[PDB]
This record gives structure tokens, C-alpha cells and sequence, in this order.
């Protein structure tokens, strides 16, 4: 004869999504994540505990682009809207040492904008990237952003580089994290520990290639929610890095002026010697070992009497035909034909890849609102590590083996899906009942 | 072992670090309210995001909200007092039917939870009645002195 | 020799005040009303309770006429302001197949609007009705707003029709339910039980006639505050129905033209087939006998060798002196003077009623704010249920025995206080003493 | 009988229901937030829509600080663990002077509430005195064993 | 004596008054809401002014944080029912090396508080250790009956 | 052998802040401090307690200085903007019966602005005080804010005139006052009684003299963070009073015009009677007499065989050398010169003090903002006690004994310092622990 005997202190979980808080070590994620990090970060253990993980149900992915997306638009809230500079410009080419790929790219516009007084206006001259500018039928021509939404200056010293972001449980939660280096991102894994706060994140944004992440443990790691749909985006983990050389090589000399009553407009302005072409830099030979060691992994999906092909995106608009990508606030598109070209069967030669500038960009994809990208004084160079890749299986049952891969991506989930996915929030609940043979005294 | 270091470990084993998890809820939300209190601009980030300053008092009221959840239960059992409790109902075979040596010493309580995870209502509420009955028994024998 | 014993968990009430919060089972309401509705409700009747319920004090009706203005307010913030479009018009009147009535009614002004640029305008012409049309002094006009207010379009896709409501109370608190079909608004009731949420209640906004309400049990109702003094309403609940048909017969092309950056402004522009007044149709006979059962309760408090005489309102604005209507999103001012032309002693004849329509609107009685009710294409028509009425008693110390009554109403509470008349809302205070024959050993 | 249905039933009846009444504020403080949780675009409008996330809020917090300061009332007289707790505090015949039989059989709770309603401050007042007294009598106690 | 007038008073003194400050938060925390909810146009400040509202939200969550912090550990310590108790551990002479004499008689609570702050965290510690080992004899106890 | 006692309800404090509450007995602090106070204060005395308070450290200043910041701001928040009127001005100077002093103080302007309708514009003539208008370069101006900030017109029937204020520790908390009569702020006080609500504070805002605050119970109070330390300042505080007289002897006729829609714009327009200087008058013995308590008091710090000297501003903006000063919602810029020109050493002749009258005004100091007071109809005149001081020590290791002081002042936080010197927020942590000869059976 057993007994009823209540325990609390239990310890017990089950799945939860929670309101994570963040915590970091005039930028704005500073800012925002003002709460410390754990001067001494610990984990306990847990021996004999097997638990499943999904990355791709993961809510910690879905709070992540539920808060990137406030942090951006309170950052840009108190700014200067431009919007008195939709306006019908006047505009004529650069001709001023124009070398072949960039005729045609820049336009001189002229208009008149508003002061601090109502009753003056000023002419001004600025270079504007053609990507910015339309025809409206030298010629007349309006923002790519006036027949559909307002215009918001970001503040200019205002930071938005990615610092690290470490997401922590609130009480009465905890954060389960994955150790197993083969981890695929789907099912039961023995080697946990629990934390209170994640590795730190870094927010980069970008579409095809993954930038500044964690790199694989042992080997790259093909990630998948299904193989066999080609709906699916494959985000793929690489173990060494490729280091990647992005430059805007053209001089600038950025003037400002008041568009009203203390608030200041910044604009291109003149450009500083020849007119030329931004570049993105990648070493070739190491793009082709990192590509072969993809490429045998895929195999181990596909087939290993298969032939695997690489190519560029299908069609669409810039901002997933190219691969986007914030370098020192500039806003680059950079062209990623010369990356994936290639097949694969059973002094430095690096690839340079010509990349587009764009200032006016519908950031986070929301039709309703776009953000101006002030121009950045002098010559930009970023350098950078390509941590992953995001691909796109064409797929078609043609039973040929001729898979085919392309740089397709464009989701903004996925860049910290790919981190995200060794944690797990569980919510802890404590109260239990279990018999015994002690019964209580009445 | 600190805190859910006992999770893998047997259900016998853990009932030694049951002050460990118990004790967790309210100095976990304290603890961390005294860094956001440190106000390195967070008393300024919480109070003017408003949006954020919401999200994180919907956290603190529901933490709290659920200690008291489980702190009512134990109360209306007679079990307020102790992390370890015995009460005046039998276990019933049907919850389960594993041997006491087996429960105690083979298995952990996570395993246990999800064994019985559907039996949770019912025994929930035999509780609560037999507790009353209880205590209106104790009144009565006072009455009767 | 007694003892005090504490009890917790003791069934007793006090009377209170609290924040309840709605459920429901691109609506406005819908959106609100987030929470779900018991899939299941239930009731607990309470066997000998007896409490006083008091329709005039009914808090629950303050929470109602609290949050239906935030929330048509929040609805109406992510919008287009028509500011722009405070300029002067030249107005000239619309000839093209007039019936009578409808003469001068309709007016043809053209303006010169803001477009996607703010160096270009744009020539509009659309059709005004005259009551949103005010001469400035063929002619100069300018919009009714002008002088008092900002005008806002309310967004073309946002759906503001009624869904039943229900509101619920939050923890700690209950809803006492009356049972009584005989009650009046006021003192005790008898047949009481306790419900978590209301019965759904419709938030119809109207001004003379009760529109889609409850019906009584078992006979016509007269409730209110007081009989004798004439400053007070008597809201009049039917127990049948009186079925209303409102169409505005006019055929209408809405046009839109971009007033700034993707912001739309929606225009009547012109109309298809003849100018003809829209009317709201009542079955003569069904009013007649929806009276006459009006007027045998009001002799209940009267007298019943009386004359009872009813009237029109007495004058005021066009929203108290008409029967103000939401139907479709198009906004009705209906003229009940053929309704209540009449006095009563000791093929389908139906009687047609005139209607305004009114596209600028100071809804909810505020004097900084108006809306602009873009117009609907096509032609209108709704059909509603006439559940009640709100008299005005005219009064006078005549002692002629000729009582008066007029649709005065106007007040915006009524209309919920007519439906929510049976709840109350009482907090549980379960904490209290009593003498027993026990002492605790010490 | 469910919740509060025995509000017409007599004050002795009505014992039988403590627990019904006794748990409802946290099980229904829990219920609503589940389903609240549910976020049928409900977390998007009350974080949204701040004005009304803060009416929750407050709504929230109120129910929890009622719950509290009754259970505190019932720490400081030493009844914290039961739905029926007797005292050391003998009965006024000035509260009333009322037989103990019809007090029992022939009176609801709320008639009764009604009935003592302005001896509610004394009779907590005298309760906190007794109870303090008490454990002060216990420790002395322990200290001359 | 009123709400800490007992404060410079010897400990021994102060005794009389545990129930008068244990007392005051919660029915601080609600008195001064029931004065808000009178609502002089406050509670439409209040939910208006949103900046304010969480202001004042943050405030009164932080109390009851408070409340239940210390309501936590004297249930770990098995200390919940009582405002003075006796426990399993024995003083240490490196905590205090002062005479009992002195501590009940020539000095006040914030004189002590002062005296031995350093060994809050320890002391406590020792107590929720000494109650674990406490529950778990009882439970065997019973299991061998 | 002694053993742990463990006491709940334990008379212990920790030093601490929190977000203490207002409470008070169309004015925005009466809106704000909706709380009623105590009907009847108390007050628990403390015997035996002994407290250090540390004025320059208190919590209390930093959230009155936080509070008061947000009551401008959002009471400014529903108001008219006057960026319409930011507009070319065309200016000549008010020769119309000038005094001397006042010859070239106002200015004539004229402008077109916005009116009801986008279309037209009205011609405005309005007066204008100097320090509101400058020269862009008869000729034309601009207002001193075009270039800095957006201007928001105070709306006209909200009154900022200051009322008490209690400020009330939440539950949880208390508050300690010191009842030492010779406390200079810092440091033990043994006469402390606990408090719920401070003593009403009035948040009056000034510059150099510290107008309408408590008097010194017995003697005239010079309290410093330190002594030696030229960069601090001296708060002076007076045991008796002295009473200063402020006008504005112009007549005003205010005139207002629709800026937009529902929006009106109050404007001086023109003056009655001769154009005068506005002055505040300071009886000369009062004066003088005080002065002298105030140099015996700074003898005790510094020698008393020392020569003390005052001297007026050293310089910079008008708002830090000149006497600020809130007369009826008109804002004065006083010159106090005339009461500081003095040396020490070991009818009724009134002084009289210039004053400058100013419309646009960088209130509590933030670049980005500023409001415009609209002019009030009628002769100005308001009456109110100096109470104390702010004195700059002027420093110098001459060791000539001169030691000079000048009213400088500037600061927000002290006009508040010297105010609350008296308080303390204590947090109670009612449990703790203590040997006794109980051990609990087990
Ligand atoms: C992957 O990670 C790399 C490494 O972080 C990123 O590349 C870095 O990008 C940041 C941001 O643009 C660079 O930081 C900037 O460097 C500029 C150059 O200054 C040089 O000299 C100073 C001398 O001390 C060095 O400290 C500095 O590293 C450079 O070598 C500065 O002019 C910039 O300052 C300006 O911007 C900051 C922005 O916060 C402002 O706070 C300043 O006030 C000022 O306006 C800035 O410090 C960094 O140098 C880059 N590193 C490399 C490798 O050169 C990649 O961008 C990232 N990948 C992606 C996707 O972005
Ligand atoms: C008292 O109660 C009655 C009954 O609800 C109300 O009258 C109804 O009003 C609503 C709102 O205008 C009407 O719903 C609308 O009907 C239009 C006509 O479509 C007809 O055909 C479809 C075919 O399936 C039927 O479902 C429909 O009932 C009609 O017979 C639609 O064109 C409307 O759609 C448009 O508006 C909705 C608004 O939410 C949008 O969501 C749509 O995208 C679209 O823009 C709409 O469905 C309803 O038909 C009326 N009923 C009657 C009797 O005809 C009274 O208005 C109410 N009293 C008061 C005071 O308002
Ligand atoms: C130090 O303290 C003194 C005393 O409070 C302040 O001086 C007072 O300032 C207030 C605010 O300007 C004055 O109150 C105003 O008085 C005006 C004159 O009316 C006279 O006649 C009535 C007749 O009953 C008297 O009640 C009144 O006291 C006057 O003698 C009124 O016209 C004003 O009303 C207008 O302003 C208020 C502002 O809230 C509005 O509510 C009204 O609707 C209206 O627009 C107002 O009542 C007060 O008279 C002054 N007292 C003295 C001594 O004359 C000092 O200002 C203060 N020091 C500082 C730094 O400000
Ligand atoms: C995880 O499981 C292992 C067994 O697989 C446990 O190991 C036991 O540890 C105790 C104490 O050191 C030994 O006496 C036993 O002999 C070990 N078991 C075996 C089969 O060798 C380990 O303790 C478990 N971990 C936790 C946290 O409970
Ligand atoms: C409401 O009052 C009636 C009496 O008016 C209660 O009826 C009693 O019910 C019990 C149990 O069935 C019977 O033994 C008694 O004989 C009934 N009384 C009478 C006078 O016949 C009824 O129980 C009360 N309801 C509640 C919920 O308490
Ligand atoms: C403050 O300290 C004084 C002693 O300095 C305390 O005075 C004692 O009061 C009791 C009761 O009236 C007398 O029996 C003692 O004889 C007094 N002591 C002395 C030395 O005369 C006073 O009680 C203390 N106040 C508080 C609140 O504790
Ligand atoms: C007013 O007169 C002074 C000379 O006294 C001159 O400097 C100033 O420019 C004149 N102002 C205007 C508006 O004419």
C-alpha cells in the first residue's frame, strides 16, 4: 500500500516561449541591451539528460526579429525626415573621370530644398546612385521612395555595428544549451548544459552568404528543414572561414544643410578622384576548397556518384538577387555570379565581385516605410569572415544527379537561425507528485 | 550539483537539491532586478521604451503569478510548509503501476512526470478534498473539548 | 462562551469597479478583442440570493463608452490626414438629373490637392454633399472642419461594423447576472447567477431609435432614472422587433488620387444614374402596433384615462434632431418626424423617412477632432432591427393629462446601458469571522 | 455547488466550498493569461497597444496584492495554513449577540458579513495582538527547557 | 509605539513590535492604491500618461518582489508561520563573540544588523541546508511507522 | 551555547532610491499630483536613532529634477506649434512714447502666416521683445529659435504657477526628516522622526535667488558640498525674509489669430500707455541687514578678521547672469548688480533692479527644444520672498583675506537641494537574525 507524497523543488521542464531579455558586455545596441552579462558566465552540466531540440521552431529566432526590428525603427524614430526633398530633381550624368561599368551609375541632380526659414529655399547639388533615382516622363526625375512611402534620415552618429548580444532567460526559465558538435539542428541531443545567458550573437544582416557567425566544431554542417523540398532553404555551416575584402574605392567629400529648424540633412555632395566600380574581394583558391568541402557534404545527402552544380539567382529584386551587406553604414549589393559558377563531378588570383550602392534601401521589407543611408566621408573598406552560406536546392525530378545550388536565401530568420540553434528555452515547473510509504499523521 | 543538476539524476537522488530549485523562481527575479536596477542608462531604457518597459513587467507579474500558482496549491493541500509532503491519499495502480523501488531508484523525475503527466488533474483534486475533510475533523475535535 | 474562528474561502461580495476586459468569439472589434470566448459558457445559479442591481449606476456601461472611443481613436491614428486638402474650393452645383429634394444638395467643387511631389499639384473634381460644405464669402467654399479641427480619413479597409462583444471580468471579480424578465433597471432581483463573461453585447452607435439590441421576454418595458423628471431619458425596450430598411440609391465611381508619399485620399467623384435622396423605410402597420404597446406601459405610470401625444425633437444640431446610422461605413441622419407625428386616446403602406448623409463627421461628440468617411462605390443598402426608442418626456405642469414625448435621446450611454442593465460587477472578499464553540490549544 | 454557489446557502453549508472560493483568485489570474498567451495577435496587441497593456497590468498586479495582503493577514494571526483556523480571542456579545444556532443554520455568509460588518478592524486588530503574544510565550518556553 | 518607533529601542524591546512592521508592507502597498483608485482624475493619469503608469507599476511590482523574497525563505528555513523563530543552528562565537546580555538589552536592531552584516549570506545558507536534512528524518520517520 | 533566531518584523534600515510618488492638497501639478495627502500628517518620532543625511547626495533632487522635466513636457505636448512662424520678419523699431532704457528693447514685426485655409495668408503686426529676434543680414530678422529648435506655443489656460507638493514613499519604503535646526546637510542628525509624505515643497524655478522656500529656523544657514572648493556652490538659506517687488508696467492689448486648423496663435500686438522698463524692487535697509547676517555667517568659514566682498556675474548667457525669474507665466531676466556691489570689512529707498522681458525661452537647458510664452493681457505685478541665496565663491589663493562671492548660481537642482536637505529614502529589510537560548525541537 503506497502513498500520495508531494515534492516541490522538483526539478522538471516543458517547452516555452518567453520574453527573453538582453543583456551586452552611440551605438544602439549598447544602447538597448544596457543590462551587464555575467562577469564570470557558467553552465551546469547535466549528466545523463537527453532532450530535443528543433532550430527550426526555435522562438528564439522569432524574438530575435521581433526585437531587431523595434531596436531599428526607435533608432530612426527621433531623425530627420527628408521628406521635403521629394521633390522633382533636375538631373544630368557624371562625366568627371568615369571609368567603363560606372557610365551611367551616378547622376548629378539639382533641387530646391527647404531652409530654416519658410519662405527661402536652397539650390542644391548632390551625386545620387542611379539605384536611387527614376525617371518621371536633362530629364526630371523623384526619390525611388516618393510614390510610395516616407523618407527618414538616420542620425548620422548614430551606430548601428553589431556588438555582441546575449540573450537571458527571466526567472523561473532557463536556457538549454546543445554541445554536440554533430549537431544537424533537428532531434535528441546528450551533451547539455544550462545557462542563464547565450553565446553572444552578433545581429549581421545579410542575404546569401552568412557573415561574422560561429564557425562549425569539426567538420561544415549541412542544416536543413527537409532535403527532398526545394521550398527549403539549406543554411550551411562552414568549420574555417573565407575571408571576404569589400571596398567603396570612390573619395567623398560629404557637406550638410538645414533642412529646417535644427534638423541637418547630409548629402554625397562631390566625389574625389576617378569615378569607379565598388568591389567585393575572395580569394579564389580558397573559395574553391571551402566550395569542395560543401560540395562532399551535400553529398552525403544526395548521392556520391552525383554531380553537383552551382549557380546564380533566378530573377527577383536587387535585395535578394544580391547578396546585401552593411559596411561601415554603407549599404552594398554585391553581385555573387562569379561564387557560384561552377560544377563539380564524381600571384593571389582572388575573385573580385562588382558590388552596387544604395542609399535609399525599404529595410526589414516593409513597404510602408524606408530609411536614407547618409553618406560616410572618405574611402570604406570592411573586411569580413564568411561563416556560411544560405542555399537554395532548384530542385526538378529529373533523375539526372545533376543537383543544382543557388545563392538564393533573402529570409533575415536564417542568419540567426544558424546560432541560434544550439539553444532551447524551457520553462521550469516545479511541483510533483510521486507514492512512497509514508503516510501523514490525522 | 547546483541548480536542475539533478535533472538526469534519480528521483531519490534529487530530493537533496529540491531547496536548490525551489528557492530559484524568487532570488532568480530579485537577483536580476538588482543588476537592471544598477541603472547603467536602464532605468532611463526601461521608462522611456515604453514598449519594452511593458514587455518587461509582463515578464515580472507573470514569474510572480506563478510562484503564487504553486504556492496556493500547496496551501489548499496542507503542504505549504515543506519542500516534502505526505498527504491521506493512497496512490492509485492506474496512475501507475511501476514497482516503489523502481520509481525511487531507475528513473528520474523527468521521465516520471511525462509517466504520469495525465493522472496530474485528478490527483490534484483528490488532494484539495481530502484536506478539507481534514481540517473541518480537527474543528470538530475542538468543539467536542 | 463562544470563540472567533477565521475562514478563507468565505462566498461574500462588495460592490466594484474594475477594468474588464473584452473577448469575442480587418474588423477594428475583432482585432481589439483578441482574447477568445468560452467555447463553452456556463452560469452558476445562485439558489436565495437576493442583491440590488442599478442600470443608472452601472459602471459597466462608464468601461464601455471608455473604450469604444480609444479604440475607433487608435483605429483611426495609422491613417491619412487630409489636411491637405483645407484649401479653398470652387463650387458649383450638381444639375445632371435632379429629382426634387435633392436640389442644391450635392455640390461639384474642384481643388487644387498636393501630389507624390511637393513641387506639383493636382486639379480634382469631386462631388460634396452640402452638409460638409460651408461658403467662405461660382462661389468659395471650404470643408465644415476647417476653422475647428484636423480631418482624418479613416482607412478605406478597417471595418468598424459591430461583432457581439463580450466583456469579462478579470480575476477576483465576478458578473452577477439578473434573471428577472420583469425588471425595470432598479432594486433587488431575485433570480441571480454568476457568469465569467456578459451575453455578447453589439456596439450599435445610433442616436433616436436603439438599433440591433436585445429584445424583452415577455412585454415592452419602460425603464429610467425617474417618471417624474423631464431632464431624464426613458430608454424603451421593445419585446417584438420593427424591421428597418435604409438604402441610399445613388450609384457612385470612387476614385482615389495619391495625396503624398503612399498615402491615398478617396474621393466620391461622380455619380451614376439619377440624384435621388436615400430614405429609410418602415411598415406603417408594424409601427403603428409597436407604438400602441408603447403607449399602454407609459400609461402604467401616468395614468390610463391620459392622452398621450407623441412629437419631434425640438431642435438642436443635425446629430441630436436626427436619427444619426452607421450603415455600410457610410453615415445616415434620418428624419423620425413621420414616426412620432401622432396621438393616442383613451399594397404594404409603408411610411418613408428622409435621410442626410453627412461624409465629415465630429464623432463621439469631441470638438478637436473630425473624421472623413471615405464613400462607399455602388449603391447601399442595410436592414436593421428597431429594438427600442429614447423618449424625452416634453413635461409641463399642465395637469391637462396630455403627456408628451419626444425621440430626444442623443446621448451615446444609452444605447449600452439599455443592454448592459442586467450585469453587475462584485469583487469576492473571502476573508471572515465567525463565533464556533472551538479554541485553539495554546 | 461551483463557484460562489453557496452564496445563499447558510454559513454552515457553505464550509464545504472553502476551497472552491479559497483558489479561484490564482487559478483564474492563471487561466485568463493562458489563454491571453495563446496570442491570437494578443501579445502584438498588448504590447502594442501600450495603453491598454497597461490597464492589464494593472488589473494584474491589483488581484496579486489582494491575494497577498489577505494571506499576510492570515500569517500574522497564525492561520496561514488552513481554510479554518481558530483563535485564542473570545466572542463580543456587543459584535453580536446573536444564538450560535441560527448563526450556523439559519444565516448566510453575506447576510452575516453584513451583520458584524463595522467589528471587521477590531477583531483583526485583537487577533494580531493574541497571536504575537503566543509566540512569544512559545520561545520562552524553549529557552527555560 | 508605531511603525519603527521601535527603532531605536533595544532588541529585546523590539520584539513587541514585529507585528507592526511586518504588517506594513502589504497594507502600505494597498492603502495607498485604494487612495489612488478614488480616481481625482487618476486613473486617467494614470493609463494616459504611460511614462507615469509603468512608473508606478514598476514600483509596486518591485514591493511585492520584496514581500515574497523574504516570505521564501523563512518557508525554506520552515519559518513561513511564525514572526520569531528558533531554528537548528547553533550561533558562531566568529559571527558575535558578544555576551547574550548585551544583544537583548544594550543594543538596537540596526546596532546588530551593523554587527554581524558580513554573515548574512552564511547564516542563511546553514538554515536552508539544516531544514532539508530536517524534512527528509521526518518523511523516514513516518515511511517506519 | 547560544542558537539562531530567526525575527520577521524587524526595525532595519538600508540606504536606498526609488520612484517616490506626488501627492498634493487648469494647473498642471494639481493634473500630475492627482494623489490627495494626509488629512492629518503624522509623524513617529524616533527615539535613539542617529542618522547621517548627506544633502548633496540625495536621491530626492536627482527624481524631483526628472519629474519636473517630464511635467513641462508633456503638458507642452498638446499645444499649437508656431513653425508657421518661422518665417522671414520685416522689422522696425517701436517709437511710439519710449522711456529711455526701453529705446530699441522692442521691435515692430511683420510677417504673412498660415490661416485656416492652405490658400492664404494673413499680414500680422505684433511686438517683439529684442532678445527674441535677430538680424539675418527696414531689415529683415528671424526668431532666435529658427536655427536650433522647433518652437511650441504654451497653451494659454494651462497654469504652471507652482503649488505644494508632497513627495510619498511607496510601501515598502519611508522617509526619515531631520529635525535639527542646525543641520548644514551633511552629516549626523539625532533628531529624526519617520514621515510618510515630505512637507509640501513648491518647485519654483530661479537662477540666482532662491524665491519662495523655508525660512531658517534660527539663524541664517550656509550649506556647501565643501568649504575650500571654488567650483561648488553655497546655498544660503535666510531665518527671516525679504520681500522683492516685480512688474511689468506696460499695458498689453493680446490678439490671437487661427495658425491652422483649431490652432490659435496669441501675439503681443500692440501696448497702451508709455513703454517702459520692467523692474523688481528690493527695500534697500532689508536688503542690507540681510546681507549682513549672510557675510557673519560665511565669517565663521572663513576668518573673522577677513574682508568679504559680493560682486555681480562674471559672464555668459543671459540665463545664468541675470535672476530668472516665472512672474503670472511671463518670463523675467532680472539684474541683480545692484544688490551685490558691495564690500565688508571687520522714503523708503528702494533698490531697483533692470529687468529684461523674454518670449522664446531654452527651458530646463536642452538645445533641442523651446516654447513660447504668449504674452499676457495687462499691467504684470507679483510679489515673493527671497529665501535664500546661491553664492559662487570667487576663489584665488591670494591670501589677502578678500574673499569674493558673486551670484552665480545657474543650477536647477539647487533651488530643490535646499529644500528636501531635510530628507532621506530608508528601504526596511525586516528580517535578520540574533543568538538566543531557544533551540526548536526536532
Ligand atoms: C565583421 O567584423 C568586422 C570586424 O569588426 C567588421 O569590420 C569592422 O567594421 C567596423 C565598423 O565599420 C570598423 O570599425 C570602424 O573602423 C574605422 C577605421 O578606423 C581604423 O583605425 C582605428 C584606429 O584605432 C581602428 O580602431 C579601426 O579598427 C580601424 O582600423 C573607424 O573610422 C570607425 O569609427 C567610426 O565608426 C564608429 C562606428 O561605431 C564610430 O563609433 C566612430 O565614432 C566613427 O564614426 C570604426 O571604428 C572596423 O575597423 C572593421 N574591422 C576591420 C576588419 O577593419 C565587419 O563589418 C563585420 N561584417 C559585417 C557584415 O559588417
Ligand atoms: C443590424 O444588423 C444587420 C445585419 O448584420 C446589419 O446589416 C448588415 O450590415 C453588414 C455591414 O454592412 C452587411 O455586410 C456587408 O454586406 C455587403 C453585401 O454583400 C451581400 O452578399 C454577401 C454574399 O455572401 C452576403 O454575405 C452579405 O450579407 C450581403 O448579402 C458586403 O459587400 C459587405 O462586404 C464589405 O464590407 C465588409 C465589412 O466588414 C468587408 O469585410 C468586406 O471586405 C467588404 O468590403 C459586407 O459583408 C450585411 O449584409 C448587412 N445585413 C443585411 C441585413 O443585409 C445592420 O447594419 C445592423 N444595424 C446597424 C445599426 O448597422
Ligand atoms: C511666490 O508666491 C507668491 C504668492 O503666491 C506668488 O505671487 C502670486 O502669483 C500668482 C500667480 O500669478 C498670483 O495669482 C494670480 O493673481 C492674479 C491677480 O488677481 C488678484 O485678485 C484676485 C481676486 O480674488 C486674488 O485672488 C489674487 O491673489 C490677486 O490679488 C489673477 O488674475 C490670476 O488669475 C489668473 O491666473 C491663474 C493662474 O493659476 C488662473 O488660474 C486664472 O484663471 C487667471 O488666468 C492669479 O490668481 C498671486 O496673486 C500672486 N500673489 C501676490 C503676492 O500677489 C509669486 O509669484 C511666487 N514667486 C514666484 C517665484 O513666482
Ligand atoms: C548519471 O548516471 C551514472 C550511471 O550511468 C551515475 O553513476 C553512479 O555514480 C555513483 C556515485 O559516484 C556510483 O556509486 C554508482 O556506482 C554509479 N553508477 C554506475 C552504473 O557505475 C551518475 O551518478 C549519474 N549522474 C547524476 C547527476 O545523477
Ligand atoms: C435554498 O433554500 C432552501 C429552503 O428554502 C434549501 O432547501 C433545503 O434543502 C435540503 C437539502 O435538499 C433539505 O433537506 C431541506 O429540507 C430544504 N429546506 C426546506 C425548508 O425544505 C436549499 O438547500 C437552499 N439552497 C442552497 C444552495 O443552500
Ligand atoms: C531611549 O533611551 C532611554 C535611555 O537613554 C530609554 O529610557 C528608559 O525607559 C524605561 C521605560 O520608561 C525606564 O524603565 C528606564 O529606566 C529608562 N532608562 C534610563 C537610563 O533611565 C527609552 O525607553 C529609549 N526609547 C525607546 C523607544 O526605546
Ligand atoms: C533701432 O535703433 C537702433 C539705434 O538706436 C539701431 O541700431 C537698430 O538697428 C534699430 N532697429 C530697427 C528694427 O530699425
Amino acid at each position: 500500500n503506497l502513498w500520495v507524497t508531494v515534492y516541490y523543488g522538483v526539478p522538471v521542464w516543458k517547452d516555452a516561449e518567453t520574453t527573453l531579455f538582453c543583456a551586452s558586455d552611440h551605438n544602439v545596441w549598447a544602447t538597448h541591451c544596457c543590462v551587464p552579462t555575467d562577469p564570470n558566465p557558467q553552465e551546469i552540466h547535466l549528466e545523463n539528460v537527453t532532450e530535443e531540440f528543433n532550430m527550426w521552431k526555435n522562438n528564439m529566432v522569432e524574438q530575435m526579429h521581433t526585437d531587431i526590428i523595434s531596436l531599428w525603427d526607435q533608432s530612426l524614430k527621433p531623425c530627420v525626415k527628408l521628406t521635403p526633398l521629394c521633390v522633382t530633381l533636375q538631373c544630368t550624368n557624371v562625366t568627371n573621370n568615369i571609368t567603363d561599368d560606372m557610365r551611367g551609375e551616378l547622376k548629378n541632380c539639382s533641387f530646391n530644398m527647404t531652409t530654416e526659414l519658410r519662405d527661402k529655399k536652397q539650390k542644391v547639388y548632390s551625386l545620387f546612385y542611379r539605384l536611387d533615382v527614376v525617371q518621371i516622363n536633362n530629364k526630371e526625375y523623384r526619390l525611388i521612395n516618393c510614390n510610395t512611402s516616407a523618407i527618414t534620415q538616420a542620425c548620422p552618429k548614430v551606430s548601428f555595428e553589431p556588438i555582441p548580444i546575449h540573450y537571458c532567460a527571466p526567472a523561473g526559465f532557463a536556457i538549454l544549451k546543445c554541445k554536440d558538435k554533430k549537431f544537424n539542428g533537428t532531434g535528441p541531443c546528450t551533451n547539455v548544459s544550462t545557462v542563464q545567458c547565450t553565446h553572444g550573437i552578433k545581429p549581421v544582416v545579410s542575404t546569401q552568404l552568412l557573415l561574422n557567425g560561429s564557425l562549425a566544431e569539426e567538420e561544415v554542417i549541412i542544416r536543413s528543414e527537409n532535403i527532398t523540398n526545394n521550398a527549403k532553404n539549406i543554411l550551411v555551416q562552414l568549420n574555417e572561414s573565407v575571408q571576404i575584402n569589400c571596398t567603396r574605392p570612390n573619395n567623398n567629400t560629404v557637406k550638410s544643410i538645414r533642412i529646417g529648424p535644427g534638423q541637418w540633412f547630409y548629402y554625397t555632395g562631390d566625389i574625389i578622384g576617378d569615378i569607379r566600380q565598388a568591389h567585393c574581394n575572395v580569394s579564389k583558391a580558397t573559395w574553391n576548397e571551402t566550395l569542395g568541402k560543401v560540395v562532399k557534404q551535400l553529398r552525403k545527402h544526395f548521392g556520391n556518384n552525383t554531380i553537383i552544380r552551382f549557380a546564380n539567382s533566378s530573377g527577383g529584386d536587387l535585395e535578394v538577387t544580391t547578396h546585401s551587406f552593411n559596411c561601415g553604414g554603407e549599404f552594398f549589393y554585391c553581385n555573387t555570379s562569379g561564387l557560384f559558377n561552377s560544377t563539380w563531378i564524381s600571384s593571389n588570383d582572388s575573385i573580385t565581385l562588382p558590388c552596387r550602392i544604395k542609399q535609399i534601401i525599404n529595410m526589414w521589407q516593409r513597404i510602408g516605410q524606408a530609411m536614407y543611408a547618409p553618406p560616410i566621408q572618405g574611402v570604406i573598406r570592411c573586411v569580413s569572415n564568411i561563416t556560411g552560406l544560405i542555399l537554395t536546392r532548384d530542385g526538378g525530378s529529373t533523375n539526372s544527379t545533376t543537383e543544382t545550388f543557388r545563392p538564393g536565401g533573402g529570409d533575415m530568420r536564417d542568419n540567426w537561425r544558424s546560432e541560434l540553434y544550439k539553444y532551447k528555452v524551457v520553462k521550469i515547473e516545479p511541483l510533483g507528485v510521486a507514492p512512497t510509504r509514508c503516510k501523514r499523521r490525522v | 550539483l547546483g541548480f536542475l543538476g539533478a535533472a538526469g539524476s534519480t528521483m531519490g537522488a534529487a530530493s537533496m537539491t529540491l531547496t536548490v530549485q525551489a528557492r530559484n523562481l524568487l532570488s532568480g527575479i530579485v537577483q536580476q532586478q538588482s543588476n537592471l536596477l544598477r541603472a547603467p542608462e536602464c532605468q532611463q531604457h526601461l521608462l522611456k521604451d515604453t514598449h519594452w518597459g511593458i514587455k518587461q513587467l509582463q515578464a515580472r507579474v507573470l514569474a510572480v503569478e506563478h510562484y503564487l500558482r504553486d504556492q496556493q496549491l500547496l496551501g489548499i493541500w496542507g503542504c505549504s510548509g515543506k519542500l516534502i509532503c505526505c498527504t491521506n491519499v493512497p496512490w492509485n495502480s492506474s496512475w501507475s503501476n511501476r514497482n516503489l523501488s523502481e520509481i525511487w531508484d531507475n528513473m528520474t523525475w523527468l521521465q516520471w512526470d511525462k509517466e504520469i503527466s495525465n493522472y496530474t488533474q485528478i490527483i490534484y483534486g483528490l488532494l484539495e478534498e481530502s484536506q478539507n475533510q481534514q481540517e473541518k475533523n480537527e474543528q470538530d475535535l475542538l468543539e467536542l473539548d
